[PDB]
């Protein structure tokens, strides 16, 4: 007989950043 | 592949075949002496330099196995999967006999750990350091490192037993020897020279002459089966090799029109150096660098610098003065450091920038965020050209039209010590000539004629004056006709003014007095 | 030119490879395809695999995943390997390479395939794609993909049908050349798709192939002097360049249609056309113009209508503040992406405005745009009938009236009457709906005098 088997390993997440304006 | 397969990379070549093989060939010295012989190597340099090509020759010339990872390929999304990916890896290069380990472009996966967010980055890199380096880390197999910014990568992994050595594989001779040797297969011509192959390209990494190559050989039967014994007399020509280049100015000391003893002394200091270095180090002393040109626009300082710069093997950078300023906080000076970097790390290399009135700006004092920025700029500009560098090769060449504006800084010697003014009917007559060297011309036209009704032109005008002939001349046909000339002469501009005529005149002056 | 430089590359180094040898050069064996979907990539595969006995092992894109991709693609290598030097097609790429930015394994597979192809195995490969930008740099890089063609009609429409319904008992009365010049932008299979609506149509027909059945399935399927001038201008200076050889850009200004002159020139000059609005492209702010030129040089020749000049350039002189310096920016750029054009890429710039005062002599001077068009009752009058083409006017009406009282307007506005004037009956209609809530299928079907009368009122 088979068998089954779960896997769950990761994801992609996105960052946001701050800048310096020198005018 | 073999040693001989390669070429100008003579002393890192050299280098790498006698820390890889004298292991291999003999382990009995290192034994003698007791002390075991380095175990990686990181190579860094532009892409398409022949460093994996090194790397696979060294491997070929020796008993080893040649194993390759690439960078993207083994990182994965999967937990444990990637590392699981090197592990065996390395597993089956320590398995079969010492080998060769090139993994290639590790900066992918090597982000530092502290600029990385990704755990699979951290542990992949975890996983790295741990296999080169801890309990029976390895056993007579050696890796190799390749990477374009070696900068981005962990200072773990640049550690002695991981990355002990360091390689740089960034010349005219070795161009040579790479076309020698990439045009050994095929039989070309009996009349084509390479050193004029080896002076034109002078901006080719090495992989791009392969392609060069190829390129023209597909061309010449290309060029050579439209109509089409046909075996006899095959091979390519000096045409091919050009329309391949053809698929960075095109002028040559011919464009220019007067200013003859401007023309010699550029010459004489730019060539000088490049031509005869031996004699330099016999009387040991460096050559001047920086030149300065002033005076009214659209004079041909762009054209003088191009036609100095043409004649050597030199790059060539030009940079307009505010086409590198930002609104952001910093970017302007690493503009800066990059065009300089790229113009030292490809010597030699002429660096014209263009309205040093735009970045210079004589710094003093402004009390603003501008003038923040400026100080900024200024003080970068003068730390590139005479600083903590070596000046293996650069020549910063200068133009403006108001170098009044200018701090006492940049003009001292040792940056731009030549402070060279830039200003007639003989001079015009020349600059007439060299415009119309390619034209079909009448016999019955005088151009000292056109030169002795200029009276204070400049050569744009005279380009504009030929431009207008032109346009005329290509009306009429849907040679270069007289009354071409005379209807084109009434609608002149002489855009510059008397006013600055006399302000140069009154720097010159005090220049000359100083 | 297309299918002779497609047959240099598949005849010459497939029949005389000891002569490509000879040469010595060892670079042809990749073909890449690219172009609009609907073209005939397929149809010159196809047609390269039954013109030559060699073999031909067709893989697509996405057939060759179930560690067994690499092993399909080391057997269909070594399958056109060992046999004859032969041609292998590898059909929609775009699934396979995704531009890298399994699939890596695969990607990397394939690269390693690629570039291990000796002088003895003189096979060649060629790939079909539908999208040019989403391919690996690495899988275009000088070895495996560098010659790729560029596949951008009528005769082909007609064997197309002469090729698919000629297996059916179809007719006494048909003429296939009006079924191919009617279909202007089918391809390959929606003209079987015509067909077998046709046939549909007729046994619909024959139930309750002739020529009405194949009408109504392609039915239900899917300033003169100055045009004259400018028109054949453009036409002479995009013509061979030999006689100039022995021997780009114009500027409108006015009060009247010179954007209506721009879309005319967009649809009806057998050229390609890229049009950004004014301050649309506002280090990014010159990026967006550098790329935009890029983006024109690389499909030569092209258009690049510049709409409204003035907010660009502005004659950017002394304003002394970050608007000034963003100016001087955007003019330094577009002056030095302009005046780099040489004869060849052969790009041609128009431009139009409001406000010819506040462009910048320093745009305007000559050798970078040198022409100046300046731009009535009779084109008043043809664009009243150009807008009213598709439209059911009343027919005691005369556009005289308009055309006489109205002098110093122009086609938007003139669009803006005709559109108040369809509010207007719109509006009548509705009321008239919901107070017969009987009249014909309409109770004003045509759009009245007294509707232009009133919309004319607020013009
Ligand atoms: N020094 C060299 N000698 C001979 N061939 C070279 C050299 N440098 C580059 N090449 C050519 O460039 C091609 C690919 O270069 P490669 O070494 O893969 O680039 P990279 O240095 O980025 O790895 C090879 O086929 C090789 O013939
Ligand atoms: N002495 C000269 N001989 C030939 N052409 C010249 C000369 N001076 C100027 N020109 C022409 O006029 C133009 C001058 O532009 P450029 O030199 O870049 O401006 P600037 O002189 O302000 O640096 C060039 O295109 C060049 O062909």
């Amino acid at each position: 007989a088979a068998a089954a088997a779960a896997a769950a390993a990761a994801a992609a997440a996105v960052a946001v950043a701050v800048a310096v304006a020198a005018a | 592949v073999g040693y001989d397969d390669i070429g100008g990379c003579r002393k890192q070549m050299a280098q790498i075949r006698e820390m890889v093989e004298l292991p291999l060939r003999h382990p009995q010295l290192f034994k003698a002496i007791g002390i075991k012989p380095p175990r990686g190597v990181l190579m860094y340099g532009p892409p398409g330099t022949g460093k994996t090509l090194m790397a696979r020759a060294v491997a070929n010339e020796t008993g080893a196995f040649f194993f390759l990872i690439n960078g993207p390929e083994v990182m994965s999304k999967m937990a444990g999967e990637s590392e699981s990916n090197l592990r065996k890896a390395f597993e089956e290069a320590e398995k079969n006999a010492p080998a060769i380990i090139f993994i290639d472009e590790i900066d992918s996966i090597a982000p530092k750990r502290d600029k990385t967010n990704g755990e699979v980055e951290r542990r992949v890199v975890s996983q790295l350091l741990t296999l080169m380096d801890g309990m029976k880390a390895r056993s007579n197999v050696v890796v190799i490192a390749a990477t374009n910014r070696p900068n981005s990568i962990d200072p773990a992994l640049r550690r002695f037993g991981r990355f002990d050595r360091e390689v740089d594989i960034g010349d005219a001779t070795g161009r040579l020897e790479v076309l020698r040797i990439h045009t050994k297969n095929m039989k070309l011509a009996d009349d084509v020279d390479l050193e004029a192959l080896a002076a034109e390209t002078h901006g080719y990494v090495g992989a791009d002459i392969a392609s060069l190559c190829s390129e023209a050989a597909m061309q010449q039967i290309r060029e050579k089966m439209d109509l089409i014994e046909v075996l006899d007399s095959l091979g390519v020509t000096m045409d091919n090799f050009r329309f391949a280049l053809g698929n960075s100015v095109n002028v040559t000391w011919d464009d220019v029109g007067g200013l003859d003893e401007i023309k010699e002394e550029l010459k004489e200091t730019v060539e000088y150096p490049v031509l005869h270095p031996d004699q330099y180090t016999k009387f040991g002393l460096s050559p001047s660098k920086g030149v300065l040109f002033y005076g009214p626009p659209g004079t041909g300082k762009t054209l003088l610098a191009k036609a100095v710069a043409t004649e050597v093997s030199a790059n060539f950078i030009s940079v307009k003065g505010p086409e590198l300023l930002s609104m952001w906080y910093g970017e302007s000076e690493s503009n800066i450091r990059d065009i300089f970097d790229k113009a030292r790390a490809a010597a030699p290399t002429v660096v014209f920038l263009d309205e040093l009135d735009s970045i210079a700006k004589a710094r003093g004092g402004s009390l603003g965020d501008a003038g923040g920025a400026s100080d900024r700029v200024v003080n970068q500009l003068l730390t590139e050209m005479d600083g903590m560098n070596a000046k293996k090769n650069v020549f910063v060449i200068g133009a403006t039209n108001r170098p009044d504006q200018i701090d006492p800084a940049i003009l001292r010697p040792g940056r731009l010590d030549q402070l060279i003014y830039v200003p007639d009917e003989n001079a015009r007559l020349s600059i007439l000539n060299a415009q119309l060297r390619k034209t079909p011309l009448e016999p019955g036209l005088e151009l000292t004629a056109i030169a002795k009704a200029t009276q204070g032109f400049s050569g744009a005008d005279l380009l504009y004056i030929v431009q207008r002939a032109a346009k005329y001349a290509i009306k009429d046909s849907i040679y270069i006709t007289k009354e071409h000339f005379a209807e084109a002469m009434k609608t002149a501009k002489r855009s510059v003014s008397d006013a600055e005529l006399r302000r140069y005149e009154a720097y010159s002056q005090q220049m000359k007095a100083s």
